């Protein structure tokens, strides 16, 4: 099936630079072009520039004509974007969206091979940040009939993501793991939340999962009444 | 340039009513073959954004019948017409018949139910973490809506400012409600030099701010 | 007079905003221009022949 | 008996194209490529605003002459527009010596 | 036109078919239709595109500023500059509309091409399975449902298949 | 050629058909003999002076006075006009040279396919009542007088009429 | 391409072919093998050499001195110049490129002819003593030894002497 597969994560230093793949697959990578768009935390989306896969000829947005350069390899149908000189503002996910392959069109009938924007590769998360590879320490949120609510506070890691779970997955309904924020220290911390009965503390033992996939730090915590 | 200038950025809707979303371009949109590329997108949080309309008005493969786009000109008109959960997400009008490529600000469609109120609670810093030299107090807002919401930190009655932060959910798929999460930062300097720690609520699911409390070392 | 726009090619007349490799408005221009023609219109076929 | 048939594309195009041994012939599509049109006004020419004196010369405007009111100190410009025949030259009558190699450096 | 077809042994186009440059029309026993051939309408399409974009992404664009900067005692630089000016607008204006004229020509006989070559495609699909109408149509010399036009139109036709049913009725169109 | 059929499948042209570009010779029982074909020939000078024409039509034309003007201590105003002026000549020079080399090419295979498309005319007309030479002559399978001869040279051939007659000839040929 | 033949209905051409540009393969009791066509090699290779000679001969070159002889109280001349340089790289720059597109279309085009004329010359000398297989070969309806083949390839095939053979094969098949 026709597809676009971007390259993997990258946690890069301010000043460094970065090179994000995209390859095509199940269909005619020279009939298309090829633009860069940006998702910036809680920004709207945002056009880098454009690359044909027939031509080799590129299109640049003003903010990125400097330290942004696109290319392409015909051999493994793949588009690449590098950025230099890397920035914090740079911390974003990167799309590569399939286009049109010249600037000039002619869609004179429906089904042609062109349609911008039909197709999007998964993206790539660049992370901008002059911190290092860091494990969460994991705290509990004690509990006071009625709803209770327990959870951990997941704290002082990086790079982003961290997963939560309750119980080996056993515990699903009632939670919320809250989306991390970035501390002014440079980490990330968030925390997961449960509601449960108040009739289970004591009788139930809950325990909240936590891993960080970046470091391979495992810890599982148990959350006691106080 | 063209700019695309998209209205609403915010766009609460009932489930089952429509939803119509406006974008106007700065400059004629017609390309040098007749067509208009002015398309619409769609991102789902935490998936790529998907193609909806093309051409003005051209439904992608796979694009229900209820999803709609119009215009002429400067003026073009996305509807969606029994909105679902699934329809939550970012919307995007794009265009392609011209360089540089331009997308309008966003718009966020989200689901308008009725209004519910938050079940707050507090959270002391573990005996853990007051060894590791600082303190977290955590608020709580469980299961409410509308998203605007005023969390209050205090300490000893006095208004804390610039040292918390907060992060709120997704929508939920089944009640449509959100949850909200306040945390203060603090030293165990700081934190052993106070008693009362409260966290003061507004919300307009409640006719009175809800403050829930504690006394430090009183547990 | 001046209008608040900006562009890549400026004709006494007005400016051109465009990316097309030939024009007829004004010779006298500033900027990076089309070439300049002594022509009403040049059109390319694209389709064929149309019937009857 | 069954029949297929090939044939090809026709539509209510009133489009028209010349070749060298035929004109006037109507097409299915075609591509103008003339640029006709302008907006029918005085731009900033890549970012930077033209100088436009309106009824003054360069050496009205240099050298100050009373009518030419003192500019609002543009500090960069891109060209420079005169009218064909300002009204606000040289007030008292005179020459400027290489005034046309002066405006040609201060175009831009 | 050069090849023949279009305007030729193939008289007038199809207003009946949308969807795209070439095609065919088909007519059996459960009905007649039009529809068209995507392969050789995209590749012609890719062909033309290729064709305008060229035309225009091959100009080279440099700055000029071009004005009258010559005075009173200085017309034999201005004349030399109208030679110049006038010179150029007669060279591009000349080159421009030749350009267009001429590959006008070749863009309509590209088409006629096109079209000749799609009936040389089916032709050598059907064989003597068919008999050649002449104004670009085949008539079949056995019953061909809408999987077996689909089958011509996609370049898969089984001639074998077909080949005894054929010549029983050719064998029966010689009496 | 490009088409094949001028000096190709058919060798050498004809000095005894005075009155036109492209035409017929027959020969039956009442005699040989030469005619034009007008509808073709007509169509050939129609394109052909459309071609000369554009090409002298599309040159544009002003007026300019070229002397030398500048005396002997402008001979660096001279150099930049001579520059200009050989320039120009350069490119006139190669732009006529080049344009006329080539669109002599596409008059020529103008006139191939002009042929090749005649007889292809004849070819589709005839069908099966004629056997094929393959030097770009038909024999005939039955008897064809002179009225029978102008309905092939003006396309109103009755093929139906003769078709009898022919195939007892080819029946006849399988012996 | 324009003439259906190359990349058409032969598809691929012949790494085995090493001495020409177009030619044959053989294939009979003896053994198969490959010989290329030198009388229709040699023509193209004539034409495409005249086509590459000419677009460097017909270029006029002058001598031209060309520096920057302006002073600083001289850019209005200095100007003038760099309008005219510019204008002439973009003039050429333009013709060149286009030039060079327009004339590799031709070429390529040249080929696809040359081979199709070439299969036209085969069909033509084998008529009916072979059948038409479509994919660029004749399957023989007689025995065809080397020397036959070698007067296929250098035109002078025999047709009656194997038409005799030929037609008791054709008759035989209709059973
Ligand atoms: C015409 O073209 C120019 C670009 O050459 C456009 O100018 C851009 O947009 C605004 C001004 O309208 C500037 O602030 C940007 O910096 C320009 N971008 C550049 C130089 O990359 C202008 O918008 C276009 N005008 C119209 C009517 O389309
Ligand atoms: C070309 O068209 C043929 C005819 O429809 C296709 O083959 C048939 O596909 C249908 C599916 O609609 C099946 O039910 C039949 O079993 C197929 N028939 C045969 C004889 O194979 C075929 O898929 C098409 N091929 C291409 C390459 O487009
Ligand atoms: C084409 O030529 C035919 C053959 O001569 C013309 O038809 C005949 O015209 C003669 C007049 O000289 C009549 O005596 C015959 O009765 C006609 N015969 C038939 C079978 O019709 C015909 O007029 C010509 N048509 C065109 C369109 O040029
Ligand atoms: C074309 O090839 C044929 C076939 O070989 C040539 O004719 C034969 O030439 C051989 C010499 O190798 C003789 O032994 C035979 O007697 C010839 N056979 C016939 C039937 O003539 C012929 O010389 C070649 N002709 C040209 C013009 O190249
Ligand atoms: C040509 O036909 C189409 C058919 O939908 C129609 O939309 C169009 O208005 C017609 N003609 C013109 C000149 O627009
Ligand atoms: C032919 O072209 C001219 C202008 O080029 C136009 O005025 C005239 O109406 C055209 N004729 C037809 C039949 O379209």
């Amino acid at each position: 099936q026709a597809q676009l597969v971007q390259s993997a994560t990258e946690v890069k230093k301010p000043g460094a630079s970065v090179k994000v793949s995209c390859q095509a697959s199940g269909f005619t990578f020279t009939s298309y072009g090829f633009s860069w768009v940006r998702q910036a935390p809680g920004q709207g989306l945002e056009w880098m520039g454009w690359i044909s896969a027939y031509d080799a000829k590129t299109k640049f947005a003003e903010k990125f004509q400097d330290r942004v350069t696109m290319s392409i390899d015909t051999r493994t149908t793949t588009a690449y974007m590098e950025m230099r000189n890397l920035r914090f503002d740079d911390t974003a996910i990167y799309f590569c969206a399939r286009e049109f392959r010249t600037q000039i069109v002619l869609g004179y009938f429906d089904w042609l091979e062109g349609n911008a924007f039909d197709m999007w590769g998964q993206g790539t998360t660049v992370i901008v940040s002059s911190a290092s590879t860091k494990g969460p320490s994991v705290f509990p949120l004690a509990p006071s009939g009625g709803t209770a609510a327990l959870g951990c506070l997941v704290k002082d890691y990086f790079p982003e993501p961290v997963t939560v779970s309750w119980n080996s997955g056993a515990l699903t309904s009632g939670v919320h793991t809250f989306p991390a924020v970035l501390q002014s220290s440079g980490l990330y911390s968030l925390s997961s939340v449960v509601t449960v009965p108040s009739s289970s503390l004591g009788t139930q033992t809950y325990i909240c999962n936590v891993n960080h996939k970046p470091s391979n730090t495992k810890v599982d915590k148990k959350v006691e009444p106080k | 340039d063209v700019v695309l200038t998209q209205t609403p950025l915010s766009s609460p809707v009932t489930r089952g009513q429509a939803a119509s979303i406006s974008c106007r371009s700065s400059q004629s949109l017609v390309h040098s073959d007749g067509n208009t590329y002015l398309s619409w997108i769609h991102q789902r949080p935490g998936q790529p954004p998907r193609l909806l309309i093309y051409k003005i008005s051209k439904r992608f493969s796979g694009v229900p019948d209820r999803i709609s786009g119009s215009g002429a000109g400067t003026e073009f008109t996305l509807t969606i017409s029994r909105v679902e959960a699934d329809d939550v997400g970012m919307y995007y009008c794009t265009q392609a018949s011209q360089f540089p490529r331009t997308f309008g600000q966003g718009t966020k469609l989200e689901i308008k139910r009725t209004v519910a109120a938050p079940s707050v609670f507090i959270f002391p810093p573990s005996d853990e973490q007051l060894k590791s030299g600082t303190a977290s107090v955590v608020c709580l807002l469980n299961n409410f809506y509308p998203r605007e919401a005023k969390v209050q930190w205090k300490v000893d009655n006095a208004l804390q400012s610039g040292n918390s932060q907060e992060s709120v959910t997704e929508q939920d798929s089944k009640d449509s409600t959100y949850s909200l999460s306040s945390t203060l930062t603090l030293s165990k300097a700081d934190y052993e030099k106070h008693k009362l720690y409260a966290c003061e609520v507004t919300h307009q699911g409640l006719s009175s701010p809800v403050t829930k409390s504690f006394n430090r070392g009183e547990c | 007079e001046y209008g608040n726009c900006n562009t890549k090619c400026q004709t006494p007349m007005g400016a051109i905003n465009s990316s097309m490799p030939f024009h007829n408005i004004h010779p006298l221009t500033i900027g990076e221009c089309p070439k300049y023609v002594k022509s009403n219109r040049l059109v390319l076929a694209t389709g064929l022949r149309n019937s009857p | 008996g069954d029949q297929i048939c090939i044939g090809y594309h026709a539509n209510n195009s009133t489009e028209q194209v010349d070749t060298i041994m035929e004109k006037n012939v109507t097409v299915t599509h075609a591509q103008d490529i003339l640029e006709k049109k302008h907006n029918g006004k005085l731009c900033d020419l890549d970012g930077v605003k033209p100088l436009i004196l309106r009824d003054c010369s360069v050496a009205g405007w240099l050298l100050g002459n009373p009518m030419c009111d003192e500019f609002i100190n543009v500090p960069e410009w891109s060209y420079i527009v005169e009218k064909a025949n300002p009204v606000n030259d040289l007030c008292y009558p005179g020459d400027f010596n290489d005034y046309e190699e002066l405006k040609h450096l201060l175009s831009r | 036109g050069l090849f023949g077809a279009i305007a030729g042994f193939i008289e007038g186009g199809w207003q009946g078919m949308v969807d795209g440059w070439y095609g065919y029309h088909h007519s059996n026993e459960q009905g007649s239709g039009y529809a068209a051939d995507k392969e050789s309408t995209q590749k012609a399409i890719d062909g033309v595109t290729n064709k305008v974009n060229s035309i225009i992404d091959k100009m080279n664009t440099q700055f000029e500023a071009v004005g009258r900067e010559f005075n009173n005692l200085e017309r034999r630089i201005e004349n030399l500059n109208k030679k110049m000016e006038d010179g150029f607008l007669d060279v591009w204006t000349y080159n421009a509309e030749l350009l267009v004229l001429m590959e006008n020509e070749r863009t309509l006989d590209f088409h006629d091409s096109n079209v000749k070559n799609l009936y040389d495609k089916v032709r050598l699909q059907l064989r003597d399975n068919a008999k050649e109408l002449g104004n670009g149509c085949f008539e079949f010399y056995h019953k061909c449902d809408n999987e077996c036009m689909e089958s011509v139109r996609n370049g898969t036709y089984d001639y074998p298949q077909y080949s005894e049913e054929a010549r029983l009725k050719r064998e029966e169109i010689s009496s």
